[PDB]
């Protein structure tokens, strides 16, 4: 346990870590205070990310950037993320229009999107029901990862960087002077800083609460839920598959061969985890609707996470003003796994210069009170 | 007669083919049984070649007539039938009832059967049992069991027998878990393919206990049996084991005694290091490395309350004496509505399961303002000390550990001791890591195992090592029967 | 340095003779220990004429300097010392102090210190132990030891430390058992041979568990150890067992990390049928008869609380986790005003013992008036599981059982078997039939094996046959010293 | 369980198996009942008996008699009767006389006891001490034997005879229907019969209690005291040695190779057993004052046993008039072991032809309301 420390991360999840991990190899000094172990929580709970098909260009280019990072570091630790590309499919006019418009600004940004054919859909992901499918969204460079995997080596790689990550420790107060930080105060002592990041997503009510911040900045807890599927020959499904139509569905094989996936179903704000057997009949249905070949493969567990909702669906991402080095990173809506490696780079840059090559200010803080949702 | 009968099967007498060779078999039977009872034990090989059997733990996948990935265990011998070895991951290409009743009882045992009994004096019961017949653990012995001062097999026929039209029995049939509505509970169930659906004002877990595995080296290998399939192919099918068997564990004296009975040859090695043979067992080698030439090793080292059904309806657990429990309050409660009976809460005689299951149901005839007598039944129980088991010393320096399997799937017990010896000792990050417990059997077989290994690595003491909760269905179900 | 030393002695030398043959001890060592050092096992004969040594049950009458039937073990080895073998019968034919103190404890390992150590912030009290050291069992094993996280007999160093002048220490004392006289309680005790008669208060039985006795063929012959005595010249003398020594028991971990201390060679055998040898063992013979060449062979198969000085006391007996323990009321007391602590009351780790014996002396500091807090003491114990042992099946019709000796005196198994079949299953009478515990033993190291055997051979539960009860002198004593 | 018995025998020890024996051997029909097993109770506890050194003419004829039977049983059915004498230490002119007075009467009667000289005690048993022992009373045909291994014995005899032997069968009650007894209420039924004995010694008033007798038989349960020690040489001690002077000390050798005994230290009227520290200090006083080697010997174990005694320390051998056909034979105060076969006898003779051939009145029932003691 250091006792003071020029920056501190609270929460040492895959944003946590990430950040700290940009922070680190930037030369700064960054301790993460993690309250359980380096990635509990969603990004354990996590699917296998990672899209840069966003509707809006903020979105678009921090994904894009994103991405760029996933490939680099993804070699270059040795951690592993396929580009199997994402699949939406369409199903009417309707939401063919609505993805005409979302592919062409994910083109003017720098993202080959192509609208495709069933027949080509079903080239990738031989097993796909054609029958009502009308288009695809498609993009090649959209992939897959373990958020466990990829945590713990950006992990081990930001402590090789000099990050000092702490884990059975719970931050529960505040020192704060004037409007000046002084200190963070744990369950094993308080550490001397005046840099905080808060990146405690679901969590994230809480330490604004112990800082005291006045800023209206709603994040909830809910909870979304997952199924695991019995193991099944390589390469079977590479994409990530998303239908809309079918109950917002997204589906995948895992490495190790699973077919992991979920669907919209959303319980009221909660901290609760524990599956449910609605979600158990639900995704059933909507799986074997999108890949009738499902209904002979067994479930094996069904599990539950927090997406930490804001009323936009876009993360708090930003200076805290009125208190003296206060920053948020939280409340990614249930993307935030794919968005990490570009928010540690924002993050860090916010830190460290005071402003960011990418649009960072469409997370604003700020937005809700102001009233402006994107 | 087969090589492999004990008696002269006089069912319908129906032929088979497996690999293409002609087989012949019985109407009834399951497709491991007449394949053993032919000599036959590789049934199957895991992803990284493991050549395997029906016996112990893991699943057995198999292309059953041109279609890939049906279950062995589930599935009954037919005429004409063509059977084949297939991938591990090998799979196929190609109405919901609702019953409302007074209490469903999970699990058919002594315990189960104990519960409806009493129940039934003036409530509506389901019994769900996934296992075909009706006897528990029980219906595998045929030995004359204490309490009941009566053969084993003979208590379940009377048992069974005194079921009413108050009693319906769910054969074959899995529960997939528990769902607390408030005002009832959800016990969904899947039977043959059919989805049904049990609402019901209070259950009880009469759920059993599970015969724990041992770690030695080829453990996994064809012609392994653990207790319950070794008695199984015995006691319901007839059928034996090899023609001279090797026989280890601590409560190896179970298995011997039938062995005797049915007058099949065999060894007794206390301490089993390995097993070797090419598709099956065909010698055993002890701790000092002493050879005997066998056809199967069985191995009995103790049954451990099975935690999952506990835990997924929301149960907290307790270590003692050897094993984890289900923590109780005064009434046999897990939570509000949920009782626990049988082996499910400790080890002890059958007859004693049996008692508990009456005192379980007693209490909520009670509840439903009948007037009952749950006491007597407690006074009875306490005539029964519950059950110790040793906690193993695996002897982890002495073994080849890439040799000697934890779980089902992939999963040997160098992965986990890797992982251990690179410093994580939380269960949670170990079952990440390796795939222990994430296997087809969800960690039955293998949690406790991989605890005791953590636990010897490090020091930390058992009772403080505490274990990953069991999650939604609890047992598994495909996919299909579950849509819409 | 002789054969059998571990360490060269710094002792003064002095030289004995055995048989006529000169030998080389060191000053302090007591006879069967400079004798096993020199390579020499073989002590006594039994009346019937078996060959005996010094580290199992029953006693070892040697003619020491012409005088005859003096107990080997008892004896210090000294300068020109003549010693010779005798019949086991042979004899020879050719002040008392009183104390008053406030508690006086009987038995000086880690129980019986804790609460000395408790007891003496404000009241007097003897620490009564026959041992002549005062650890426990604990001042046996020198491995690092849990509660204290540090060396076993580092630990005993620091308790003894800690000892007021309110505690006098009775060393080298044998307490004949304890005598309710209402206004206080008589402790008659037995030291060099002087008698002293203890008038206290308040009594601990801080009593201890002695090693299980297994049964296998020539399980007395000498170069067979008990648990017990095999630490006992390997840690507190420095001597081995043998060059090359076998292992067995369920205990036997315990055994083997003192042996790879000291870098002795060993066989590890979980199954003994027999051991072999002319004047010592050369051979033991597992159940699958193998054989394996040794000097020694070495048993652990559990302790059991001591329960003589238990029932002599009046207390009352329990079969609870596969062994006879102490009834207590919610305060330790086996009745008023006596106290019981450490593995007399349960098996458990040294430092739960421990914890226990400063309990016992808070109950009694607070009965005085004082200000304790037993409580601290109670909820630290409930850390700590009692452990079980398992109820040994003694393959009786494996063995040849005219070999396997029950008790110390005459008493095969064969004749205790005879009895049983012939009938009689009352302890009682077997006792009477048989001389089973009737030898210098009281049982102790027998009774519990004879109920297992009726209980085998009878059916009859083991938690429904009583045990004769223990009487006047629990420990023996000559006679002389008894007047006037 | 019988449900009707000619004669009902309560109490299986050495006197009711003796008794059931000769009534048995007779061709009469008897069942014992027995509260817990044959040979349990005072038998259990029991010396080595058996004397014919008394002072008065019934016991010496009894005795005499007993012995003859001791003799005869013995060999007959193999279990054992060492006749190795008894010894009475003397050491002053006071005992002399009274010895030289006993001997006489022994003597009238057959029993041909010796006063002898102390080197000739010394003689037989070598480690005595002599040095202020002035004459012993020697009979070279008293003996000893086990108590267990002669009532067994006696027991399989009886059975093979045709009695009844039942084990844990407790007497609680009496079917009284005149002055007839009509059965025994038990802990297992009634059985009827019209003639009982009570063989119970130190029980003898719970069992007249439940049979409403009125006459006064005073017979109290004492607790008396024994020693073991070590087994030693075969034939070191081979009589009894008994030394009044020394406390009423009594010591003999065990077939096993034991050293047995007690002495006088009798503790009041009690059904308590538990042996005394008391008694272990006073034993070890007087036997090693009377042979100084037993200094050296090892004490195994004490336990104790009830004397049934009476005001005069005879039994109450006789017929109850006033109960039709209710016998006792109790109270046998220290001494009934030696006695059992001759008392045998008597009960058989009394029952069978209503009078016998030795001296049986001199234990009359009603002496002791009558005021004669003897
Ligand atoms: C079922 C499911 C599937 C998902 N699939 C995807 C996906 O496919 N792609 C994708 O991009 N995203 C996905 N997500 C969402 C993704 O998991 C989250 O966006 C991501 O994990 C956010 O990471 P984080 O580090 O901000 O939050 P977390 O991983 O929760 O990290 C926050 C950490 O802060 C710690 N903490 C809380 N309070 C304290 C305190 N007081 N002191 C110290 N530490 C504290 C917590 O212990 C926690 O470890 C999915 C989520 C769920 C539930
Ligand atoms: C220490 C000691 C040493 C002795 N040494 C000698 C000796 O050397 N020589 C000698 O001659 N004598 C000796 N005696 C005395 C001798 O033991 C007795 O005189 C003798 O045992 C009397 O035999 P019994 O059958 O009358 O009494 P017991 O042996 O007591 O038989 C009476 C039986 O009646 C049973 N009973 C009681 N109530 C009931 C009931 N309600 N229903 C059914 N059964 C019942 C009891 O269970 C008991 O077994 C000694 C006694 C003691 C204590
Ligand atoms: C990427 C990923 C893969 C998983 N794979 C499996 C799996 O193959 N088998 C399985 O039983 N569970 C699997 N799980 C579920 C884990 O057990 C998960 O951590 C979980 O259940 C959360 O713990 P809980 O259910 O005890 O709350 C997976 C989870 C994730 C996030
Ligand atoms: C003839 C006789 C011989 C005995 N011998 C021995 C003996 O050699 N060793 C021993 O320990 N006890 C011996 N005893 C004592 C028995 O243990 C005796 O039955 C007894 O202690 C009564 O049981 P209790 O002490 O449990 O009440 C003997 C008793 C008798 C009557
Ligand atoms: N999810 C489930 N659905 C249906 N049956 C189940 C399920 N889980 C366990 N069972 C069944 O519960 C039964 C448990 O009975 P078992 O005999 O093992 O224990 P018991 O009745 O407590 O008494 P004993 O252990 O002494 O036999 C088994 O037959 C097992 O197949
Ligand atoms: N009658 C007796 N007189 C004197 N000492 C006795 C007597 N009976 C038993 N003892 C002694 O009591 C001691 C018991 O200590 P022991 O170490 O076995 O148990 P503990 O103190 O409860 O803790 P642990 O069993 O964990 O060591 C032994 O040293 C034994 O010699
Ligand atoms: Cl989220
Ligand atoms: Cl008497
Ligand atoms: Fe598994
Ligand atoms: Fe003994």
């Amino acid at each position: 346990l250091p006792e003071k420390s020029e920056i501190v991360v609270i929460g040492g999840g895959i944003v946590g870590v990430t950040i700290a991990h940009e922070l680190a190899k930037r030369g700064e000094e960054v301790t993460v205070i993690e309250k359980r172990f380096i990635g509990s929580g969603s990004t354990f709970r996590c699917g296998t990310g990672i899209r840069q098909q966003f509707n809006d260009e903020a979105n678009v280019r921090v994904m894009k950037r994103s991405v760029e990072l996933w490939k680099k570091y993804s070699e270059e630790y040795g951690f592993s993320f396929k580009q199997t590309g994402y699949l939406f499919l369409l199903y009417d006019d309707e939401e063919v229009k609505t993805f005409k418009r979302n592919i062409e600004i994910q083109n003017k940004f720098g993202v080959p999107t192509k609208l495709i054919t069933p027949e080509e859909a079903k080239e990738i992901v031989p097993l796909l029901d054609i029958s009502e499918v009308i288009a695809a969204s498609w993009n090649p460079t959209d992939g897959k990862a373990d958020p466990f995997e990829a945590t713990t080596a950006f992990a081990v790689k930001a402590k090789e960087y000099g990050a000092k990550l702490l884990e059975y420790t719970e931050v529960k107060g505040f020192l704060i002077e004037n409007n000046e930080i002084k200190g963070v105060k744990t369950n094993k002592g308080i550490i001397k800083t005046g840099i905080v990041v808060n990146a405690t997503n679901a969590w994230a009510n809480l330490i604004n609460a112990m800082a005291g911040i006045k800023t209206k900045i709603p994040i909830e807890p809910y909870k979304h839920q997952a199924v695991i599927t019995q193991p099944i020959k390589r390469g079977t499904i590479n994409p990530m598959v998303i239908s809309f139509k079918y109950g917002h569905a997204y589906l995948t094989q895992t490495f190790h061969g699973g077919i992991i996936g979920g669907i919209g179903y959303e319980i009221g704000p909660t901290y609760d985890l524990t599956p449910t057997y609605e979600f158990l009949r639900e995704v059933s249905y909507y799986f074997t609707k999108i890949i009738p070949a499902l209904k002979n493969l067994l479930i094996l567990r069904t599990w539950a996470g927090y997406y930490a909702k804001t009323p936009d669906s876009n993360p708090a991402i930003g200076r805290i003003e009125e208190l003296n080095d206060y920053y948020i990173a939280a409340g990614f809506s249930g993307h935030g796994f794919m968005m990490a490696p570009a928010v540690g780079e924002m993050v860090a840059e916010l830190i460290t210069k005071g402003k960011t090559k990418l649009p960072v200010e469409w997370y604003d803080p700020y937005r809700f009170e102001r009233g402006e949702l994107r | 007669m087969r090589p492999l009968d004990l008696t002269e099967k006089r069912g319908k007498k129906v032929t088979i083919y497996f690999e293409g060779k002609e087989l012949e078999a019985y109407e009834g039977e399951k497709l491991p049984v007449a394949l053993l009872a032919n000599e036959i034990y590789w049934l199957t090989t895991s992803n990284e070649g493991r050549k395997r059997g029906a016996f112990t733990f893991g699943p057995v996948p198999m292309t059953v007539n041109g279609v890939k990935g049906l279950e062995a265990r589930r599935i009954k011998v037919k005429d004409g039938m063509k059977i084949e070895r297939q991938g591990y991951y090998d799979f196929h290409e190609e109405e919901i009832e609702r019953v409302v009743v007074d209490v469903a009882i999970i699990g058919g045992g002594p315990a189960g059967i104990g519960a409806a009994l009493e129940l039934q004096q003036y409530l509506t019961v389901a019994l769900i049992e996934e296992r075909g017949w009706l006897g528990g653990d029980m219906w595998l012995k045929g030995i004359k069991q204490e309490g009941f001062n009566k053969d084993s097999r003979k208590v379940v026929e009377e048992l069974v027998g005194k079921l009413n039209e108050n009693t319906k029995i769910y054969l074959e049939t899995s529960a997939l878990g528990v769902f607390d509505k408030g005002e009832y509970f959800l016990v969904p169930v899947v039977r043959g393919d059919k989805l049904i659906e049990i609402l019901a004002k209070r259950v009880v877990l009469a759920t059993g206990a599970i015969d724990s595995t041992m770690l030695f080296e080829n453990n996994d290998m064809p012609g392994v049996f653990r207790r319950d399939f070794a008695l199984e192919v015995m006691n319901v099918w007839e059928v034996a084991p090899g023609r001279k068997v090797a026989v280890t564990g601590s409560k190896a004296d179970e298995v011997i005694q039938e062995l005797e009975r049915w007058g099949i040859d065999y060894v007794h090695i206390p301490n089993v290091k390995r097993v070797e043979g090419n598709e099956k067992v065909e010698r055993v080698i002890d701790m000092n490395n002493h050879e005997y030439k066998v056809d199967a090793l069985i191995f009995a080292d103790g049954r451990r309350p099975d935690i999952n059904p506990i835990t997924q309806a929301g149960g907290k657990l307790r270590f003692r004496r050897g094993y984890y429990s289900p923590v109780l309050d005064e009434y046999h409660r897990i939570k509000d509505g949920i009782y626990v009976a049988g082996s499910a809460v400790s080890i002890k005689p059958h007859y004693a399961n049996y008692l508990e299951g009456k005192l379980v149901g007693a209490y909520i005839l009670k509840e439903f303002g009948y007037d009952a007598q749950p006491c007597i039944y407690e006074e009875k129980l306490r005539e029964y000390e519950p059950e110790s088991l040793s906690i193993p010393r695996i002897p982890l320096d002495k073994f080849n550990l890439e040799d000697v399997q934890i779980c089902g799937c992939d999963v040997s017990l160098k992965k986990v001791d890797e992982v251990i010896r690179k410093g994580i000792t939380d269960l949670q990050i170990i079952k990440r890591l390796t795939h222990l417990a994430m296997g087809f059997c969800q960690g039955r077989y293998c949690l406790f195992n991989g605890a005791v290994v953590v636990s010897q690595r490090t020091g930390k003491k058992l009772s403080e090592i505490d274990l990953p909760v069991a999650r939604s269905p609890i047992k598994n179900v495909k996919m299909g029967i579950l849509a819409r």
